[PDB]
DNA sequence: AGCACAGGGAAATGGTCTGCTTATCGGTAGAGTG
RNA sequence: AUCGAGAGGU
DNA sequence: CACTCTACCGATAAGCAGACGTACCTCTCGACCCTGTGCT
């Protein structure tokens, strides 16, 4: 409540910490969770597009092959950038205007 | 402003011209296009893609 | 390091309509700053 | 092939630069509550989006 | 800035997309922050999911003050919204 | 001192000419040899 | 012993805990210890009342 | 008496677009003459 | 750290 | 009271200069001088 970050992995006793109504934790984002997805150049609005986490093994962002024309994008070697919203505002503007069934 | 036409520059003493306010302002590496119109972001990933 | 929301991701969210995507990209995510201004003359104070 | 790869690195700039322009042109104008298009001035563009 | 009588409102009936989104993620934060929720939980956490079902229930207490180029502006019920 | 520095350092930075004429210099002509495989550096022996 | 009777107004930021049916006496005792419409402030959730 | 090393040092000459600054030049307008 | 140069990726 | 020689403010263009330039990302590599003057 004061503003003070407590810090898991070097608190002793992380476990140990009883919660109280007001506080927030800073929680792994987990699979369902919402997040902007994009390549460069962005040419347009459809290159910058909500999608739902599925948290997997190996290193790539894995998606769907009809998802890579308003990318443009191909696996040859491209790479994209992914977008973590960080309040109930962004998610909900995410989640309602810009997921990508909706676009 | 360090750009004016007409006059020398105002170099640096390793042989480089001064970096003016009008110098930071411009461009777009300056304030208005690499720091306001555009900025790195927290909690953001990259990486490759596959299918 | 960060990553660069440039321009063009800034236009794109602008054309989705995301106000608050671009606020908290912008500001809560990159150099969220607070300043004191004097209501008279309208420059920073000097705030304690 | 040459002149293909040629075109394709000088038309990638070109085109930049022109959605830069024509995004600082427009950024502004927005369909408002009474059904008219106008700018951040007021200005009428359109009296109906898209007529 | 007058405020429109509410029968002289001219502005569509129904809830913009970008109403929408601003009213669910309002919602969702005031809920995340500990404000009553005004319909039964069936055990949701999310409180997006929360917003979404008081919503589908016309139950968010929210207010859409939609401003006319000229200043005036018409204060909207999320309930009466369609 | 006078050649022997201005021959490294023209070798070194690529920067052709003298120390204090940088930007009126020419740029690029010398470069690291690229140690990637056989043939990249066969190729960068010949690069004009 | 001139005392003046005047209107004043204040801001009042209120948390969204508080948003229920005693929110206007919620307001009143803290005005006194220290109603428009209630402005709900984009990125935080507080409402302010004038 | 020659070099450290901080003090005192800047020099041989080697794309179309707009708005400013100048020359140009009519079209009258004085009348200077008649 | 800063600045400059270069090599690359899509 | 028919004229034709210079004063005008106009407009004309004239040559001038000055001003502009895709996105995001990864890495490596290099970075003053000159001369007074105390020391020994």
């Amino acid at each position: 409540d004061t503003g003070e970050r407590i810090d898991l992995r070097y608190h002793k006793r992380a476990g140990d910490i009883p919660l109280r109504y007001g506080w927030r934790v800073e929680r792994h984002i987990r699979d369902g969770d919402v997040v902007i997805f994009n390549r460069q150049p962005s040419l347009h609005k459809m290159s910058m597009m909500g999608h739902r986490i599925r948290v997997m093994p190996y290193s790539t962002f894995r998606l769907n092959l009809s998802v890579t024309s308003p990318y443009n994008a191909d696996f040859d070697g491209d790479e994209m950038n992914m977008h973590v919203p960080q309040s109930e505002e962004t998610r909900a503007e995410i989640q309602e205007i810009t997921m990508v069934p909706k676009q | 402003d360090n750009e004016i036409a007409g006059q020398p520059q105002a170099l640096q003493k390793s042989g480089r011209p001064l970096k003016s306010i009008r110098a930071r302002l411009k461009g777009k590496e300056g304030r208005l296009r690499g720091n306001l119109m555009g900025k790195r972001v927290d909690f953001s990933a990259r990486t490759v893609i596959t299918g | 390091g960060g990553l660069r929301f440039g321009e063009m991701e800034r236009d794109c969210q602008i054309s989705h309509g995301c106000s608050s995507v671009l606020r908290e990209r912008l500001f809560d995510c990159s150099d969220a700053y607070r300043v004191i201004v004097c209501d008279i003359c309208g420059l920073i104070a000097i705030a304690s | 092939g040459r002149e293909g790869l040629i075109d394709t690195a000088v038309k990638t700039a070109e085109t930049g630069y022109i959605q830069r322009r024509l995004v600082k042109a427009m950024e502004d104008v927005m369909v408002r509550y009474d059904g008219t298009v106008r700018n951040a001035m007021g200005d009428i563009i359109q009296f109906a989006y898209g007529e | 800035g007058k405020a429109v009588a509410k029968e002289d409102r001219t502005t569509t009936p129904y809830m913009t997309k970008y109403e929408r989104a601003r009213i669910l993620g309002t919602r969702a934060l005031q809920i995340s922050m500990n404000a009553p929720v005004l319909v039964d939980l069936e055990g949701e956490t999310d409180p997006l999911q929360i917003a979404m079902k008081e919503l589908a229930q016309k139950k968010i207490p929210l207010l859409v003050r939609r401003y006319l180029p000229d200043g005036s502006y018409e204060d909207w019920s999320v309930a009466e919204l369609i | 001192n006078i050649i022997t520095n201005g021959l490294r350092y023209s070798l070194a930075t690529g920067n052709w000419g003298d120390q204090k004429r940088s930007m009126v210099n020419r740029v690029g002509v010398s470069q690291v040899l690229n140690r990637y495989t056989f043939a990249s550096t066969l190729s960068h022996l010949r690069r004009t | 012993m001139p005392f003046f009777l005047k209107e004043l107004s204040l801001t009042i930021s209120l948390h969204p805990s508080y948003f229920g049916p005693r929110m206007q006496d919620y307001l009143k005792a803290k005005l006194l210890a220290d109603i428009d419409k209630g402005r709900v402030v984009p990125g935080q959730g507080f409402a302010e009342f004038e």
